RNA sequence: CAUCUAUAAUUUUGAAUAAAAAUUUUGCCGUUGCUAUGGC
């Protein structure tokens, strides 16, 4: 249950990362880290 | 013992107070003061302290609150009644004690005393709505549960000082006895779209005017607990409403961008539309740049019986008079342009030049909205507030065909939901205390890009002379 | 939270008959044409004059009710 | 020298027509609001056209989408404020993408067709 | 059940204007759009209450 | 609302523990000291 929830959240956020990381002309590890930390803080909220 | 000689003697004490103050000021004038005082009830703006205030050295203070998102406040001021000289205050211990009421999105109601201009509003009492008031049935014929359960939005104390009425998204009006802060009555609004959005009492009266998202203005009588009249005509939601003594109300209905003045007794609404034309504005400035359109309309209040001020959502602050349909005078981005979003954030990419070329320069700049707009009745000074952390004080030109900037107060920090005014001291030197409810967010939605470092609280501005 | 609401319009003096004459507006939600006697009472009190001295005749109730 | 990856973006008047039509649409439920809502309408082939904002951080989240739009022949616009678009689409947080759907049983029909043609002319 | 702002309309040949086109909505005195329910709901609820009370 | 009780300061014995007569900034967290403030 919570497993599915965190998985779907990560799915949305990785769709995000892919979108930016393709369509840019070059990527941004720092922005990736921002998303990582946001998901991490949500998981901590769990 | 007799009513007649009771009135006679009381007006005497009034009169030797007047003559003693005449002696004091000399260390004619009596008639002038009397004329001003009585004619208060009618006529154009007459209080003319626009150039009298000492603004730069205004005593500025901020106070935190123990909860989040203070969405509205209202201040009530007992006044020496000119009709019958006892007081506007109800109880003897009240003796002219100044009260402030705050409502916050945490289902929070608070009564503060503000009787002193030096010290802070003392938290007299608080009440909290909970989910324990959700009506089990859904028929909505009985929305009679006595506590809030969804998002208080605004509050107003009946100028008799007996009751305070609050309303929110929960399609109910809750009226409370003041000193106990106790819920005396619920008035369901009886409609499924009917979230209350704003409240205003007719001055010195029992009439209450609830601007409801049902496109409507419902109008009630408090001490009779009755729904007098339900006026119709706006297109989209109605957002702001305010009034004065006369049976007139003013409402800005937002997305259709209309400003209506309802004369109730004769059942007639005069309508105002804005519509500045960017091509004409740009060519007029070429006759010698960023000219934003009136997306919506948010906040309105009336200085007088014939002129009033309207707050747009794109910085426009407009002076309108009843006669001409256009605003007689208009002011641009005045709360200033909202900052340019960070290049790195807006690009999400390494090449700083790419970030700048995606910022695209000017075509992305955006204005501050108008969040709180208010005026002192029949005065010539009005107060404007946004989330620029800076209240702007403005003086109407004594011609009543324009207005100018008087000054700034940088005591705010975050979203300025509501402004209210109190006056104290002697008539010659009136001490003003302006109370600004500031929160972290807008009144209605969050909608706001996390303005830096704000606090839910009260901004007190004590100004002298 | 229902109650009659009484309004006057086109108040016209008439010294010839020593009277005032006008049109009366009677908003009434959740009601059926508040009765003439109570109307007489309420107008009489509003205009400070005598109850049977005020007089009213000839109402119509707009389709759909209320006014 | 290169056009930015946001072009086109509308002037204020066209902003007004877009946002107003969006509002009436959201009130009459012909509107799928949300970035994934938009992409999924485009996929399902039921979209009248696509609005989206050009100030969200970053911009590329929604910059993906007009690729689908150009392939499928549906017009798209960038309004200069997710905040304004949110307040006009009638939800609680800033919105960065929305899609007006097809259905001719629409009491705003002529309004939407005139505005869509205005957009096509913008391009 | 559906009224043009002020008046109640039971004439399905109105030929609305634009202002009306915006103002059409449910009527303040009809159970779909306002106060107490209609007679069949009241009857059914009364029957429920009676059968439960007995 | 007013009254009455108690709380909070006085009148008196009084150094008063004491006995006596009447009256009337915060939900959390951090920074700052002779109140100001920052983050969630």
């Amino acid at each position: 249950k919570n497993k599915g929830r965190i998985s779907r959240y990560l799915a949305n956020k990785c769709s995000m990362a892919s979108r930016i990381d393709n369509y840019s002309e070059e990527p941004s590890n720092v922005f990736g880290s921002v998303l990582k930390k946001q998901v991490e803080q949500r998981l901590e909220f769990y | 013992e007799n009513p007649a000689d009771k009135r006679r003697r009381l007006a005497k004490q009034y009169l030797e107070n007047l003559k003693s103050e005449a002696n004091d000021i000399l260390t004619d004038i009596i008639a002038s003061r009397l004329k001003e005082d009585v004619a208060e009830q009618q006529g154009r703006v007459f209080r003319y302290f626009g150039d009298k205030l000492l603004i730069s050295e205004a005593k500025q203070s901020f106070t935190r609150v123990g909860e989040n998102n203070l969405t509205c406040i209202s201040c009530f001021q007992p006044v020496l009644n000119k009709y019958t000289f006892e007081e506007s205050s109800n109880g003897d211990k009240n003796k002219g004690r100044l009260f402030a009421y705050t409502v916050s999105k945490d289902l929070q109601l608070t009564k503060y005393d503000i009787t002193d201009f030096s010290k802070r509003p003392k938290k007299l009492k608080y009440a909290k709505g909970g989910a324990k008031y959700i009506p089990t049935s859904k028929h909505e014929y009985e929305n009679t549960t006595e506590g809030h359960y969804d998002e208080i939005l605004t509050v107003a104390a009946s100028p008799d000082g007996k009751y305070v009425v609050t309303g929110g998204r929960d399609r109910k009006l809750i009226v409370w006895s003041t000193e106990s802060l106790s819920p005396v009555k619920v008035i369901p609004t009886k409609d499924r779209r009917g979230e209350v959005l704003s409240l205003a009492f007719r001055k010195n009266s029992d009439q209450l005017y609830a601007s409801c998202a049902d496109f409507k203005i419902r109008t009630y009588s408090i001490n009779q607990f009755s729904q007098l009249e339900i006026l119709y005509g706006h297109h989209d939601i109605v957002e702001d409403i305010s009034a004065l003594a006369m049976e007139r109300c003013v409402t800005v209905g937002a997305r259709d961008r209309t400003a209506m003045l309802w004369k109730i007794p004769d059942e007639t609404r005069l309508t105002f539309r804005g519509g500045d034309e960017p091509q004409k504005l740009l060519r007029r400035w070429m006759k010698e740049p960023l000219f934003f359109c009136e997306g919506s309309i948010d906040v309105v209040s009336m200085v007088d019986d014939f002129h009033f001020i309207t707050g747009s959502d794109n910085g426009n602050i407009c002076l309108w008079s009843l006669a001409k349909k256009k605003p007689i005078f208009t002011e641009r981005i005045a709360h200033g342009i909202l900052p340019e979003p960070s290049f790195n954030d807006i690009s999400g990419e390494t090449d700083e030049e790419l970030r700048k070329r995606q910022l695209q320069g000017k075509k992305l700049l955006q204005p501050f909205w108008i969040t709180s707009l208010y005026a002192i009745p029949y005065s010539n000074v009005f107060i404007s507030g946004s989330w620029s952390g800076s209240l702007k004080v403005w003086k109407i030109s004594d011609n009543l065909r324009s207005f100018e900037l008087l000054g700034e107060l940088s005591g705010a920090k975050g979203v300025v939901t509501k402004i209210q005014v109190v006056e104290s001291g002697k008539h010659g030197k009136e001490k003003f205390r302006i109370l600004a409810s500031i929160a972290k967010e807008h009144r209605l939605g969050r909608w706001i890009a996390n303005v830096s470092g704000a606090r839910n609280g009260i901004y007190s501005a004590v100004i002298d002379q | 939270s229902d109650a009659v609401t009484i309004r006057t319009r086109k108040v016209i003096s008439n010294p010839l008959l020593a009277r005032k004459q006008f049109v009366v507006d009677v908003l009434h939600p959740n009601r059926a044409n508040v009765s003439k006697d109570e109307l007489r009472e309420k107008l009489a009190e509003v205009y400070k004059a005598e109850k049977d001295a005020v007089s009213v005749f000839g109402f119509r109730t707009q389709f759909g009710g209320g006014k | 020298a290169p056009n930015p990856k946001a072009f086109p973006l509308a002037d204020a008047a066209l902003t007004q027509q877009i946002l107003d039509v969006v509002q009436q649409a959201a009130n009459l439920r012909q509107l799928k609001k949300g970035a994934n809502e938009a992409t999924k309408t485009l996929n399902r082939g039921i979209s009248e056209f696509i609005i989206m904002a050009a100030d969200c951080e970053p911009i590329e989240i929604l910059l993906h989408l007009p690729l689908l739009c150009e392939d499928k022949n549906v017009p798209y616009v960038f309004v200069p404020s997710r905040v304004a678009l949110g307040r006009a689409c009638g939800v609680s947080r800033p919105v960065i993408a929305a899609s007006i759907t097809t259905n001719d049983a629409s009491a705003i029909k002529t309004q939407i067709y005139a505005v869509k043609d205005k957009i096509e002319t913008l391009l | 059940h559906i009224a043009v702002g002020k008046q109640i309309v039971n004439i399905p040949s109105f030929m609305v204007r634009l202002d009306s086109e915006k103002h059409i909505d449910f009527a303040p005195t009809s159970p779909f759009g306002g106060a107490r329910p209609g007679r069949v709901a009241r009857r059914n609820a009364a029957r429920k209450a009676e059968a439960s009370g007995e």
